RNA sequence: AGUAGAAACAAGGGCCCUG
């Protein structure tokens, strides 16, 4: 308003210099930035000092004069002053003033309507006040602690992004005019931003301070920190308040804040779809990244795809390491061998050969590394760090807890490192049909003694036994290790030590690339393996909720439902723009010309066929009912649209609407068969599958631009099209042109025609006919 | 528990409350039957017994 | 949305004196306060406003040959005296889904005598004992009570 | 990040960064060109986009993604087969609709330069396309098809944004054909220098990058060297226990005096209630005043020592009158003047106006600075070490918060070990100079932000709580405001940090004083006061101080942290070992060494020695400098040689003497170092009746 | 203060889904089950805020 | 006078201001 037009002559008086002019003139806007630092800079040796000198002032603050006026702040109230007219060095538009009138303003100055919006602002916060207060404390006890370092998060955190991620939903959350180009994970999360829209609109706010405070809220905390007992998050923001080297004040905080059950789901998922393309031959690889992309799960209220959770964890498991291997997602330098941990410290090598004769005369190779290497070694409650040198296990030192867990990291230990005369003249009792190949898959000999240890125990006791035995020299009987795992015995295993006291984990902030075969097995720039499919689990039965497996052969309904659903699909795919589609008819109130569709022919079959007149008749009813006016919401005509193919009759509609299998949709209220919410305006269920909705038109419901961008694109610039806003957006034509402006700095010409091909597709295919 | 009805907070003490999205509710209309949405609510709470 | 892109965006040109119905329903209304409306609007016989997080009706302006209202999915409650001053010809309204906690809130709506119909649903009223005897004997003028007069007769369509 | 690759992997696809890799590689090129390569090979993919021909054919075919000689040799089979002409140079897409080739191209300059020089290169042959990240087209035929247009702006877009953010939206990485040869412009003046700055052998950087690139190792003569260098070297090593550390050597001449600014055994203090109304000190100076004691003072002109008895004199009277006329202010006379140092600040003379006939006349030799002289050991510091560990007859010295709620058993430990450890050293003396300090300390420094060039008048004072009787007789015991003394500023201008401003001191006292220790004091007898009566004495200096001192003295709760965690550690490691909570069983029986009497060693409990730590670390607060700081500095070694001492473990060195020079050379006029050093070699002593490695 | 509710259930405010009866499957672990089908539970989704 | 250290202060800028 007057404001705009002051702004206005301010810009002519500032253009009417010459250094001003040739700044804003020269080069892009974003010099903005650098201009940002060259100003206002200027810090203080010890702050604390200097606020003791400045306080013992009169007016050591300052404050803006104008918003005094307005809110009738008076100066010398009972004969204390609270500022002075003046004017600052540095801003020149504020006035010096003391504490002393903050304490008005808090006491009798303007108050807002409301403020609850703060709890949403911190809402990290208040959820860690409330996360406290639903613990049970418990009694207070004295003991030394077994405290192992390590690397952990401490700020729980829902949904997990990155920064690149979240600067793009701050932006869209509050400055929508200001907003860049669409980026993908806007287009796939919109529900997220809606929430986050609804909270922080037609308020007044500080909106930098609400960025910042997003930020905390989508950032999880990671620290090297000594910790003890359970590792959650819900704890550690805490820790200090739990336990020290000396002390322990005992609580109970499992029921809160419901994390780890997401991870496991997430592995359990992961090690379904690896056995199912693991069941291909030959294009396991492309079976795995089609499983992977044809499905998604819930988090919470949302549903996010599988492929993105997976580049946002950080589990390190056998199974999460292949599928983000196939994705190309970069990871960490760890290892994995069964179920044991590892990382390694330092040294080097170099694949070598070797065979074993199974029994009696049978050659097999195995391979080893041929020098010296040292590694860390976790197990369940028990560590260990140990060296291996030319297929021997040199040394090895342990800090567990428990005997059997010391003992199957140490047969695993030894095992990794090739050492004993087993690998040397393996036992009678393993075979060539245990050797390798179900189903003509190889397998080193590593994971078969891996297997035959875990078939029974006494393979476990025969392989230590294969580790030199030898008489408890003395002082060192604390430090040995007898058979069963204990602490101290007259005679003990050879080059062993024990202690109390775990290993401290070792740390890295290194990333590689990785990649893989088609056997499952990666690689790391060199003959290593890091993952498998050997050292997970064989295989169990799982019912898992909240998911959709929108694939034929990850899928167990029938073709009733399937056709139903495959129906629908396509019924939405002409959700697309160009004329003959469903959106051009509804702005030309063509209601008629939908009922002939191609879709509903197809899906018509499906209907009840004693009754399909009746329905039908309703159906077109509420189409033009609908359509004439403009007050429509396109979750009901995508659902009731299959009816409109016959021919109305006469009868009684009861209320519900048959198809041929004995299930039905109702209009209006959400059911198995169909089912929505205003809250995720872009989903479909049918049968539990969810559908995405393309982003072409926006009815009621909707209301901004983000429901229209999948029908826009950009296109060659025309400066004959006008320019316009992004509110006016939506009354153009399909197929029209339009100048417009986006982001900061940057205008563009978009048009109102989308595409729905992806890059994934026509760069594979077109790169297989090259291997030829 | 499942309930209708908002509560009030001197009764209702003993009881924590949620909102569960919304329901329907049926009634007559001339021949046929109708179904009206209204909200949904879920009334938590614990308590003891004996044989 | 908001009540002022809404209005703005039905109004296709068309000046605020020759419209006969509007429909303002899933919008949103900043504290619950009528936004974008005044006495320009005259010809106005119907009105929808529904789920705009309403809660209390002090600024809608003066509109006499309005003759039905709703204003279900909101949160009024306490503002029915000012419905006379400004629309006194009005006939049909409805209010299920607000905050209605006892029938002296009603009282003032006797001063509507043209007033036939009344729709409460999913109020904390109905569930009172002798509510709709009880209302019936407080507004005479009134016939239809959601849907039914007295004897349970069932409206027509319309 | 860390690698162009997987910045690339951000926003294309896995595949065509390695296949861009494996190009680059090919021709081994800098691997910061992945990024353009992969969106032409993406952008041709995304031309293809799976269009056929009438009969049912691919219509486009791939040629760029192939290697060099593959793809010429599928260009001259399609130019044979379709009989067309073979081109000079290679192209990346061809067509069988049309039966020509394609070339791609692409730029960011919002200009034709490109496709100008394209179209010259190659004229009118084939089909040729380049797409601006702007949205701009260049081309020499038809139009593509509109999807293709559309989907390739897009991406383009999207990667340009991308790119903007990342600040690599420049020539390097997206260079033209011509400006890809980027290189550091080495000018001529930086070569002339690098040839300058080698090694002797060395002459020029060529000869040195040379000898770098191929040094290869050759480990005999690095061995030789080794020893050779290990050989003229003879490195001693002194295992402690042969050769032992004699004791130290204290220096030699006068006692180190008093060097505190106030008075802490010595001090006598006039005390009253205190009333919530008026508790600033300009009020309770009056307060005190009225009474007629503070006016009953009237020294005499005859000083049992000290200098400048008439200036101190006449500032007593001046002070006294100022009191009286509610106005804590001074007049600049000659004798403030000389006690303020008013006008005793050099003049300047600049040499401009200086020849060496003006040197002649007063003698302007460079100054010769007089270091501090040595001292020796003080005989009254154990009797202010024992005085400060008393009681007080009252309590609630130093100021301290409230505590909080509790709601575990956790807070309530804490409590309940904060609340006997602030109880049991609230009640000593140490803790009433410190709260002095503390309150004194506020007010001056408040004085000289509000009125410097102004001589002021500020009290030396303290607020305590009389002791807690039984319920018997007078219940909830009251108050109290003390004054020990008063004190003066002079013009605080602290322009600077590391300022001075000099204070005056006029306290009073009730014991005469000793010429060793009271030596800068200068004592006037007084009269008479009560208790019985009787004679009083008052003690008058001059001294200074800083904002950094002021601030130090003024945060003097630290000591309390410390003492606490030092407890709490031995309380609870004592009590871990046992799995039990043995805290007030350590308190009350665990005994710890604290001195000797009649040749013998003394102990008492820890709930009685906190004492001596808390006195330890007011002292280090009071005579910090950086003397001490080097003695607390060098003295862990011989702790850490003591310690393995007792363990058995034989230690070593390789010069202890330089050790024991060191230490010596930081022992100047500075009580707490000699008296802390002293007490160390007493240690060593004691410790050499068990231990080995000390020389008596 | 006033007394506030004290028996387990509730009787006015109370609310109560129906389906018709079968006698093949006429106990609690198995009308639950059946009640569970239909998906009108899993709908049941409180928010964080009570 | 004094401070403290291994050099600096014991006001500084233009009759007026300032840490």
């Amino acid at each position: 308003m007057s404001l705009l037009l002051t702004i206005a002559k301010e810009y002519k008086r500032l253009c009417q210099d010459a250094k001003a002019a040739q700044m804003m003139t020269v080069g892009t806007v974003s010099n903005y930035t650098t201009f940002k630092k060259w100003t206002t800079s200027r810090k203080e040796k010890n702050p604390s000092l200097r606020m003791r000198w400045a306080m013992s002032s009169k007016f050591p603050i300052i404050a803006n004069k104008r918003m005094l006026e307005e809110a009738q702040i008076p100066k010398e109230h009972n004969n204390v002053a609270l500022w002075e007219d003046t004017e600052d060095v540095s801003k020149r538009d504020h006035v010096l003033a003391s504490a002393s009138c903050i304490n008005y303003w808090n006491f009798c100055g303007p108050c807002v309507n409301n403020s609850e919006v703060i709890k949403e602002v911190y809402k990290s916060r208040f959820g860690r006040l409330e996360r406290r207060k639903e613990i049970m404390w418990k009694e207070l006890r004295f003991t030394l602690v077994d405290r192992q370092r390590r690397r952990v998060d401490t700020q729980p955190v829902e949904q997990r992004l990155r920064t690149g991620e979240i600067k793009d939903l701050q932006m869209w959350t509050l400055f929508e005019d200001e907003a860049p180009l669409a980026s993908k994970f806007i287009l796939d999360n919109y529900g997220l931003v809606k929430e986050m829209r609804s909270k922080f609109a037609n308020k007044p706010l500080n909106k930098e301070v609400v960025a910042h405070m997003l930020e905390k809220q989508f950032n999880p905390e990671s620290r090297f920190l000594p910790v003890f007992g359970a590792i959650r998050p819900e704890r550690m923001e805490l820790i200090h308040a739990l336990g020290g080297e000396t002390w322990i004040q005992e609580a109970n905080t499992a029921g809160i804040s419901n994390v780890d059950q997401r991870k496991n789901d997430i592995r359990a998922v992961c090690r379904k779809v690896c056995l199912a393309a693991n069941a291909s031959i030959m294009n396991a690889k492309s079976k795995l990244v089609e499983y992977i992309k044809s499905t998604s799960m819930r988090i919470g209220e949302t549903e996010r795809k599988l492929e993105e959770l997976i580049l946002e964890t950080d589990d390190v498991s056998p199974e999460v390491t292949l599928c983000k291997s196939a994705l190309g997602g970069q990871l960490g330098k760890t290892l994995s061998f069964g179920p044991m941990l590892l990382k390694k410290i330092s040294g080097s090598g170099v694949k070598v050969k070797d065979t074993v004769y199974i029994q009696g005369v049978r050659a097999v190779q195995f391979e080893y590394w041929s020098e010296q290497e040292e590694f860390y070694g976790e197990y369940k409650s028990a560590t260990a760090l140990f060296s291996r040198k030319e297929r021997s296990l040199e040394w090895i030192t342990i800090g567990g807890g428990i005997n059997e867990d010391r003992k199957r990291l140490l047969a695993m230990c030894m095992i990794f490192c090739r050492d004993g005369d087993y690998f040397k003249d393996a036992p009678a009792t393993i075979t060539m049909a245990d050797l390798s190949t179900k189903l003509g898959r190889e397998i080193p000999y590593q994971y078969v003694m891996m297997n035959w240890i875990q078939k029974s125990e006494d393979n476990l006791e025969a392989l230590l036994y294969s580790r030199g035995i030898v008489e408890t020299n003395p002082g060192k009987m604390g430090s040995s290790m007898g058979i069963d795992g204990s602490k101290r015995a007259i005679k003990s295993l050879r080059a062993v030590t024990i202690q109390s006291g775990k290993i401290d984990m070792p740390e890295s902030k290194e990333k590689i690339h990785l990649e893989l075969s088609d056997n499952l097995e990666a690689f790391d720039s060199s003959g290593r393996i890091v993952a498998t499919i050997l050292d997970l689990p064989s295989d169990k039965k799982v019912t898992f909720q909240d998911v959709s497996f929108q694939h034929p052969d990850l899928a167990v309904l029938r073709d009733e439902k399937t056709a139903i659903t495959k129906g629908y699909e396509a019924l939405i795919k002409r959700l697309g723009t160009g004329d003959n589609d469903i959106p051009s008819l509804i702005a030309k109130k063509d209601y008629l010309s939908l009922y002939n569709l191609p879709e509903v022919k197809l899906m018509a079959p499906l209907i009840r066929p004693n009754r399909k007149g009746v329905y039908s008749r309703v159906a077109r009813k509420l189409v033009s009912t609908q359509v004439t006016t403009g007050h429509y919401s396109l979750h009901e005509l995508i659902k009731v649209l299959p009816f409109t193919y016959f021919a109305p009759k006469q009868g009684m509609f009861e209320g519900r609407l048959f198809f041929s299998n004995d299930s039905f949709v109702e209009p209006g209220v959400n059911n198995n068969v169909f089912s929505w919410s205003k809250a995720d305006s872009s989903k479909i269920y049918c049968h539990g599958i969810a559908i995405r909705v393309p982003l072409v038109v926006g009815d009621e419901h909707m209301d901004t631009s983000l429901a229209l961008l999948e029908g826009f694109s950009v296109c060659e610039n025309d400066p004959r099209a006008p320019m316009v806003t992004r509110q006016d957006l939506i009354d153009v034509g399909f197929g029209q042109k339009v100048r417009l402006f986006v982001g900061q700095g940057s205008v563009r010409t978009f048009k109102r025609t989308a595409s729905q091909r992806a890059a994934s597709s026509d760069v594979n295919k077109n790169v297989k006919k090259i291997k030829m | 528990e499942f309930s209708i009805r908002e509560p009030n907070l001197e009764k209702h003490q003993k009881y924590t409350v949620f909102e569960a999205g919304h329901t329907t509710v049926r009634m007559k209309k001339g021949e046929s039957v109708i179904g009206r949405e209204v909200p949904l609510y879920l009334y938590c709470r614990t308590t003891a017994l004996s044989k | 949305m908001d009540m002022k892109k809404r209005i703005h965006l039905e109004l296709r040109n068309r000046t605020p004196s020759d419209v006969k119905e509007l429909v303002l329903d899933n919008c949103r209304s900043y504290e619950g306060k009528i936004e974008g409306l005044t006495d320009e609007f005259e010809e106005l016989e119907f009105l929808s406003t529904i789920n705009v997080g309403l809660a209390s009706v002090a600024n809608l302006p003066k509109l006499n040959k309005l003759k039905k209202l709703e204003l279900s999915d909101n949160r009024v409650s306490g503002g029915l005296e000012v419905l006379a001053e400004k629309c006194p010809n009005l006939t049909h309204l409805n209010l299920s889904g607000n905050k209605i906690k006892d029938l002296g809130t009603i009282e003032p709506l006797k001063k509507l005598e043209n007033l036939k119909s009344l729709d409460l649903f999913n109020c904390e009223v109905t569930n009172l004992n002798d509510y709709r005897e009880n209302v019936f004997k407080l507004l005479p003028q009134l016939t239809y009570l959601d849907g039914y007069d007295r004897d349970d007769k069932e409206a027509p369509d319309s | 990040s860390k690698t162009f690759a997987e910045i690339a992997e951000a926003f294309l696809e896995p595949e065509a960064v390695r296949i861009a890799k494996e190009a680059v590689e090919e021709y081994g090129d800098h691997e910061r060109k992945i990024i353009q390569i992969g969106i032409h090979f993406q952008v041709c993919c995304m031309f293809c986009d799976e269009y056929l021909s009438t009969n049912g054919s691919d219509r486009f075919v791939l040629i760029e993604g192939r290697k060099r000689g593959t793809a010429v040799s599928l260009q001259n089979e399609l130019c044979k087969s379709y009989d067309l002409e073979p081109l000079p140079f290679l192209c990346d897409i061809f067509d069988r609709e049309e039966k020509q080739f394609v070339e791609i191209g692409i730029t960011r300059k919002a200009d034709d330069s490109y496709f100008q020089s394209k179209f010259g290169k190659l004229g009118n042959s084939c089909k040729i396309f380049v797409f601006s990240y702007d949205g701009r087209l260049d081309k020499n035929c038809e139009g593509p098809m509109e999807e293709q247009k559309l989907r390739i702006f897009s991406f383009l877009a999207t990667a340009a944004d991308f790119l903007r953010k990342e600040n690599m939206f420049n020539e390097i990485f997206l260079p033209d054909n011509e400006e890809t040869i980027i290189e550091m412009k080495k000018g001529k003046t930086f070569l002339e220098l690098r040839d300058e700055s080698v090694p002797l052998p060395f002459q020029t950087y060529e000869q040195m990058k040379d000898y770098c690139e191929k040094f290869k190792g050759n480990p005999r003569e690095l061995a030789s060297k080794v020893s050779q260098m290990q050989s003229n070297i003879k490195l001693p090593i002194k295992h402690y226990e042969q050769n032992k550390f004699r004791q130290i050597r204290l220096p030699k001449g006068p006692m180190a005096p008093y060097t505190h600014k106030f008075l802490m055994e010595e001090a006598w203090m006039f005390t009253k209630i205190s009333d919530p109304e008026r508790s600033r000190a300009g009020e309770i100076l009056i307060d005190f005043f009225k009474k007629g004691n503070l006016s009953a003072i009237r020294p005499k002109d005859k000083p049992l020592q000290g200098k400048y008895p008439i200036h101190y004199k006449n500032l007593w009277n001046q002070i006294k009158a100022a009191i009286a006329d509610r106005t804590m202010v001074i007049n600049e006379n000659d004798h403030s003047e000389f006690l303020g140092g008013i006008g005793r600040a050099s003049k300047k003379i600049p040499e401009i106006s200086l020849t060496q006939d003006v040197i002649t006349t007063e003698g302007l030799k460079q100054s010769e600075n007089k270091l501090p002289e040595p001292r020796s050991f003080p005989r009254w510091f154990n009797a202010e070490w024992m005085w400060a560990i008393k009681d007080s007859d009252l309590t609630g010295w130093v100021p301290m918060a409230e505590y909080p709620p509790a709601d575990n058993e956790l807070e309530d430990y804490a409590e309940h070990l904060n609340k006997t450890m602030e109880g049991v050293l609230q009640g000593t003396n140490c803790a009433r100079e410190m709260g002095k300090c503390i309150l004194t300390v506020g007010a001056l420094m408040t004085e000289c932000r509000l009125f410097p060039g102004k001589i002021k008048v500020v009290p030396i004072y303290a607020r305590s709580k009389e002791r807690k009787s039984m319920q018997e007789g007078l219940p909830v015991p009251s108050e109290m405001d003390c004054l020990f003394g008063i004190c003066v500023k002079s013009k605080s201008h602290l322009n600077k940090d590391d300022g001075m401003y000099t204070i005056i001191t006029f306290e009073f006292s009730i014991r005469e004083p000793n010429l060793e220790k009271h030596q800068k004091y200068t004592v006037f007898e007084a009269g008479h006061t009560t208790v019985r009566e009787v004679p009083l004495y008052l003690y008058c200096r001059t001294t200074a101080l800083s904002k950094i001192k002021n601030d130090w003295l003024s945060k003097a709760r630290r000591c309390f942290i410390t003492t606490m965690d030092t407890v709490e550690t031995i309380c609870l490691r004592e009590s871990a070992k046992a799995e039990e909570n043995l805290v007030e069983k350590t308190l009350n029986e665990k005994q710890m060494w604290i001195g000797k009497k009649n040749g013998e060693l003394i102990a008492q409990p820890l709930r009685e020695a906190l004492r001596v730590q808390l006195v330890q670390q007011f002292y280090f607060c009071i005579y910090n400098d950086s003397q001490l700081e080097g003695f607390c500095n060098e003295q862990k070694k011989i702790l850490m040689a003591l310690e393995g001492d007792k363990k058995n473990k034989s230690s070593f060195g390789f010069n202890p003497e330089g050790l024991l020079e060191k230490i010596e050379e930081c022992l100047i006029n500075n009580p707490m170092c000699l008296f802390m050093a002293q007490r160390l070699n007493e240690l060593v002593i004691e410790a050499s009746k068990r231990g080995a490695k000390f020389f008596k």
